[PDB]
């Protein structure tokens, strides 16, 4: 048996910085863009809960479609 | 007193491109217009499909004069 502690964070500090552009169109729609890349981890899915999360929306009406 | 219409004459004529990605109702429009939005809506209209699936890319037109 095994235990395990790892540290979050860059350890360049200037790195630990992070920018989005969130577009709604007229139909109501909405457009997340963000810095992360998707490689299968499941980020877009993750920004997707988080906006729908913070606008008071359906998921059904957020998309994330690339960087 | 008449007064009789015009024809725009622009040397370039209309023109689109648009490209399906498979994904999710996704379309990618290169386009001769001066709207953009308008552009947008319509196709996501005809498609049944919301507004932040469809990108439209205007460089340049070959004149445009309202038409
Ligand atoms: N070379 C060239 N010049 C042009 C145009 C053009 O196509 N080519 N057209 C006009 C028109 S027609 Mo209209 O209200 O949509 S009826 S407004 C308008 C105007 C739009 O351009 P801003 O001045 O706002 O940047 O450009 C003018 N000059
Ligand atoms: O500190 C890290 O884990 C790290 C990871 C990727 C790139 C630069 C970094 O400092």
């Amino acid at each position: 048996i095994i235990p395990t502690k790892f540290g979050i964070s860059f350890t360049v500090p200037f790195l630990n910085q992070a920018g989005a552009l969130i577009h709604v169109y007229t139909d109501g729609s909405v457009l997340v863009s963000h810095g992360g890349t998707e490689m299968g981890q499941g980020l877009h899915t993750k920004m997707v809960q988080v906006a729908s999360k913070a606008l008071k929306i359906p998921i059904s009406k957020i998309y994330i479609s690339e960087t | 007193l008449y007064i009789g219409g015009q024809d725009h004459f622009y040397l370039e004529t209309h023109c689109t491109i648009a490209i399906p990605k498979g994904e999710e109702g996704e379309m990618e429009l290169f386009v001769s217009t001066q709207n953009a939005m308008k552009t947008q809506s319509f196709v996501a209209k005809m498609l049944g499909v919301p507004v932040n699936r469809i990108l439209v890319r205007v460089k340049r037109m070959g004149g445009g004069f309202g038409g």
